[PDB]
């Protein structure tokens, strides 16, 4: 990890809150489809990453995620990101695709602090469960790294940095379409 | 099934495909063991294992093989599996090696899955044949980077197979000395459905896929496509213009692709301005389930699973050579694009869930699918392009070609 | 298969059903061939589709259709399937829609799934056949409000195939001037069991199902059983007391159903006291897989999926000028007990499930089921009740009936 | 949602704690087969409220969720749910179906007041994970909407509005016999 | 299929297995038909249904069969499902009962599964049949504390069935005056694999699972192996040293087997030290799916799904007088290396997975698989083990008669 | 239960956070393969227990557990952890084994105190996500009832009793190599 190879630990407990409310309302605007809302919750140093996940002999677990010159599933700039808005926003005005359900669960956050006011160092826990169009269902878990910064908006943080760790080698659905 | 009414699945000359080539359970068994027991399979690409006994796993048909860098630097492909009661011999997705042992009884193979040691064959196996209880082996082949294999001593040589498809596929991997090296790491995910149906297509409005554009722009056009002469395989691509800078690639990987010095020069080994700087987007399909975008630059094999569902392999290659900041293109914008998480990919995936489970249906399954496209509108001479060319690039020429090679290999028992 | 062993499955004198028609594969593509695609199907009620233009997305067998409100106010039922690669169509449950457009590759279709038209068949399709190539349309007919549809354009007329059944039809449907509006809303749950279990069945003590029925109380009966002449439809009630009042619906609904003016007055369209209002609650089932409760108005469809699978798709009717609080009542009443979190049908479902487990074994698929209960119980006359009527209600002759309609659908190419 | 168009926000943490304890507990009678005792805690206004769901293309998100005047999988008065309890109850006792096993992960609990003391207004996420015979699983998950109601009970609350939003169109078991 | 290419589905002289039989659904059938319905098949141990109508619930095959002791205190075994519409009759995994009612109609039954109640057939079934529509029965025998059953009224008794094996059984069943009680509770768990592969086998090596052993020591062997004449059992097990002791079982499970009161005598009921107490880790399998590890004392069940799952019921036995510690160690230590989360187990199960995995693959399905392993290694009379003893342990002699006997119940169709 | 037969309460909130941070520690190390770390949490007299359980009969619910003389999935010493403990590191050193992917979603937990400064007794949620190998996955709901130690460890607590309440008849997945 780096950040993680000792315990946090304590804080807060108002901080732990804190963060963990910042969480609950951020996977709220997921789920609700209330994607506008959302991208502006980034950073716009924003960097949007999951890597490819591959099965290793164990020795060799080191070398299971793709490192940062390698290609990955995810790996956004704020204007990529923009330009993934621009996709959402445009099948809702003019096209028949059918909407999606999802859900966060978040869980087992762990809070360390950075450089800077402003700037705490979060993993947390996963399972997002994504159901469409009659019987299709995926769920995916995983770990969310993010490094999240204060902020003076309603929301309270933005995130600078998302590193989403999927426990799934091949992907077991059948395209991303959604965003831890 | 029945040598004459499987011919009956596809009428070429009057555009009519049946459905059920996409649902039958033997008749999948029947690709199986006659396309792609026959046929030459992407793999991957030579990037992918460079040192000495470097392995990854991957999957010709739906028989797992080990894909090996051997000490004299080829590439040996063996069938996954142990010969004794069939366990797993290579058991990551990637690795270096210096042996292979497999785990259950101790059977133990060299770098090109060759049985050397079996613990105590003094005790027993009175005289072992150590090259007969060796796993299958598959005839390895190379053309500029992709790696292919084909199960069958009788193939014909990968050469002769592509044809003048080479032609098209060297508008990716030979444009310039160095050669191509594919960006590390596969993605890889599950989409219930025909392979044929991603192999045929994909993306073949060759009207919409529309946010997917307004996606790279911070707010009918001219080209051709080719049907191979031989084995079903074909390409389609454009002339001049946005699409290719705008919208999919951006603003650099397009001064480089059509401009500059890269382009111009190193692009000249095809003898060609245009083939060279004028080309934009492109699809190319090498049959059976190889399918990449020159201009884009995603590789993908196709893997079957059921007749309903397929697996899709897919990296990113690039020139070599190329500016640090310009691979550094290629990598993000591919996966901004045509991944699973792709703004224009994610699409094609919803689609083809939906085509294969109407399927499931009696009346979904009893009339023919209409590919009579732009019927007759090839001359085979181009003075250009090799091969059967036609002007107007939106037809299903290449697709019939593909369902037409898909029946030649269907109907053989020996080579036609 | 074959003609002659399709036959022996099924013995009507002598009750014996052989529990390989729940289970077996190719047997369940011909039901989907000479069942489903040769009989009239329940799509739901025209409530659900008022104004031109609305839609709703549901299912004859395993096909998925689009029933659409056209501008003459008539009902379209058209393949969900664009015939160039076998796109859905309409994608949504229900909505409205001036037009519809195949997302995949641009064909237009209009309101009554016409394609109208083709991108660019200027350039392409020397002469395409828009009729040809629209998708397979389907007979509608009506019933009182339900809506049917029949793929077979020889099939009798939906009156002649209903027969006298129409008469115990009309104990839930035409029991006022005004007829009958579906409460919007359709409840959809898989269920994994064979279709005739659900059908045939469900809860056909026409002795336990206790535990639903002391939901209601807050602390041997008389009635007939008749079974139809032709196309193995059949219906099942009481005569007097609570059950329907107390248990399942509650006072309210019955005092509705049996006093007062709504009740004497209007239900007097019967022509007949007792066929009005001494009825109390009934059976009623309508070859292949329509059902409905006349008293408590869950009507559904069942859905087939394996012959291993089933999906209900539930909803409820009140008379169309029933009383604001009265019409609340048949909402709440209904899913308390008949839905899939319903007092009662949670069990139904429970059960099957065990059932089709079952069957999954050698034993328990190489002897008979019993069908033999009541035999020769019916005179074919009834001063009142058309058609075969039991008068001790607790029979399998309407169930020996379905299976023998089956038998005769089964084993037909032509019409009988 | 209203309530929820803002970000809660902040309370407790005494009463964020309060509430998840509150929910912990709902979970633990639940999974317990404990029935009896949780049906106690149901307000004897509640209205215990599941409404069915639709796919339905992305500009007409809108029309998922059934209205209150039509049907939904649940739309319970105290007077119902009473009557679930007795036939829960009496399948316990003269009956031979066997037991079914539950668990309810809680999770992102939000917490708005309301007027009144007294009435707190809360967001919750989900899975439900329900094993029963040999090999039977499904798993659902959604948002729990609850209006709770403080009490003087040892349980502290009694739930007074329950919403429940399944992620699944057609419902993915064969009957919907538990509670969320 | 057909009889002769059956056949050609194993070599024994020359060891080739044909992977199809592993994989082939119609094959798979055939065994349902033709092993499991007419071999004997282990339903557990007696001390796990004590007294009078305790029942516990398990499998032959796919048919799910209640078990229960009567007031005789037989043991009646007959099919979990209600003759009428196939209902579950049996619900729980265990427990206790006065009587059977199947909740779906009422239909009554004694604790030996006869038909005995029918609600009102004074109204209906003009005299129904009670003992022809009970559910069927099968034939139950007992050897030394295990429970077996088989459907076919013309199968060999047991005794003759088991043949020579009984011997081998004895060394866990008969050491002892008082018997042997099983540790009550049973694992189950999924390993999506052919059961022959885990009845083959399990842990072959009569070369790692080496962890497994590291676990067990707080830091090449004599042996024999049995196969039997007739009915394809057989045993591998080994002679003095550690590996029992150290590594699996540890210590005081080990004095007790080997040294002190408990094993010299008691154990000398088998008359022969060394067979008492130099005996060390055994296998031992009981076609077809009957497995045990005397010395380590795991009994499991393999019950067969696909052809490509099985199902794996284990409990543990225990020498009915043996201290209570000692009992308690076999409690854990079993557990914890033969349980699913065993050191062990654990392993053998991630194997299997892998090897059904690959088969789906048409070129691991088209060579077979080597068994040709120590051939022609037996004599026939040895001093003291009877049946077909072979001298040096690492062979699959045992496996060969394995196949063997299953191709012979594949090919009669009367008993040969 | 016994200590959850009545509703918790309500300590803390530095201890709750306190426990619940360490479970979310002790799952970071289990997914991360951190074994070696993990084990160290066990107290020398850790009890690590994992009953089978039966489908029953609504009236025999009671009867669902294997109890303490009868046969467990799990019935572990702190001598036998040690020596599984060794199956992990060897099979890490000398084998060519898959590594294998896992999330543990921690969540509803309620403190109660015992006896002892020091001892606290624990009840929590579940979900385990297992993935492995290109395709397969497994998802494992329940509950842990542990007994906590107080501990002068960076870590802050040692698990000196863990009994695991799998929501599973028959085990669902293949094999039980992870950790609960
Ligand atoms: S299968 Fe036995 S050596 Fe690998
Ligand atoms: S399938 Fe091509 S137009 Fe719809
Ligand atoms: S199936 Fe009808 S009595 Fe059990
Ligand atoms: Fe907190």
């Amino acid at each position: 990890a780096d950040v993680f190879l000792r315990k946090p630990a304590p804080v807060a407990p108002e901080l732990q809150h804190e963060v963990e409310q910042f969480y609950y309302w951020e996977a709220k605007l997921l789920n609700d489809r209330r994607f506008e809302e959302w991208f502006a919750l980034l950073a716009e140093d924003i960097h949007y990453f999951m890597p490819i996940r591959t099965t290793r002999i164990m020795r060799d677990s080191r070398l299971e995620y793709s490192g940062s010159r390698e290609y990955a599933h995810f790996d956004d700039d704020a204007t990529m990101m923009k330009g993934r808005l621009r996709k959402i926003t445009s099948d809702v005005s003019w096209s028949e695709n059918p909407a999606s359900r999802t859900r966060h669960l978040v869980s087992n956050v762990m809070i360390v602090g950075a450089e800077a006011e402003g700037e705490y160092e979060i993993s947390s826990a996963f399972i997002v469960y994504r159901n469409r169009l009659e019987r299709q269902l995926d769920i995916f878990a995983g770990e969310r790294r993010d490094t999240l910064r204060r902020n003076t908006s309603e929301a309270g943080f933005e995130i600078v940095n998302r590193t989403i760790l999927i426990d799934q080698s091949t992907i077991l659905a059948n395209n991303l379409s959604f965003f831890f | 099934w029945n040598t004459s009414e499987i011919e009956a699945l596809f009428d070429e000359h009057a555009g009519r495909i049946d459905p059920r080539i996409y649902t039958d359970e033997d008749l999948y068994q029947l690709e199986l063991e006659r396309v792609f027991a026959r046929s030459w399979l992407l793999l991957g690409h030579e990037t992918q294992i460079r040192k000495p006994g470097d392995y990854i796993t991957t999957y010709m048909g739906e028989d797992p093989v080990v894909v090996v860098r051997q000490k004299d630097a080829s590439i040996a492909v063996f069938l996954n599996q142990c010969r004794h009661r069939g366990m797993r011999i290579c058991r990551a997705d990637a690795g270096n090696a210096k042996a292979f042992t497999c785990s259950y009884h101790g059977w133990a193979y060299d770098t090109a899955g060759n049985l050397v040691n079996v613990p105590y064959e003094a005790e027993s196996f009175a005289c072992l044949n150590k090259k007969e209880w060796s796993p299958l082996k598959a005839r390895v082949e190379t053309y500029k980077g992709l790696i292919f294999a084909n199960w069958d001593e009788n193939a014909v040589d990968l050469d002769t197979y592509l044809g003048e498809a080479k032609f098209y596929m060297d508008h990716m991997l030979d444009r310039t000395e160095a050669g191509t090296e594919a960006i590390p790491g596969v993605q890889k995910w599950v989409i219930p459905c025909n392979w044929k149906f991603a192999a045929e297509q994909f993306c073949s409005d060759m009207t919409s896929h529309l946010s997917g554009i307004l996606a790279g722009l911070p707010e009918p056009t001219v080209g051709k496509q080719y049907r191979a002469s031989w084995g079903g395989h074909g390409s389609g691509f454009y002339v001049g213009d946005p699409n290719l800078m705008l919208a999919i690639m951006g603003p650099k990987v397009t001064s480089y692709w059509t401009e500059g010095p890269a382009s111009e020069k190193a692009a000249e080994r095809l003898g060609s301005v245009e083939r060279g700087s004028k080309l934009m987007v492109e699809h190319m399909t090498v049959f059976p389930t190889c399918s990449f975008l020159p201009g884009i630059n995603t590789v993908r094999t196709w893997h079957p699973r059921g007749p309903n569902e397929v697996e899709v392999w897919a990296f990113t290659v690039v020139d070599a050579d190329a500016p640090d900041d310009i691979k550094e293109e290629f990598r993000r914008q591919t996966l901004r694009t045509f991944s699973a998480g792709g703004v224009f990919e994610q699409d094609d995936g919803e689609n083809w869930v939906e085509i294969q489970h109407i399927l499931r249906g009696h009346k979904a399954r009893s009339r023919p699918f209409n590919a009579e496209m732009s019927m007759d509108q090839t001359v085979d001479n181009d003075p250009v392009y090799p091969g059967r060319i036609s002007n107007n690039v939106y037809s299903e020429e290449a697709a019939r070609g593909l369902y037409a090679h898909w029946l030649r290999m269907m109907t053989s028992p020996d080579w036609d």
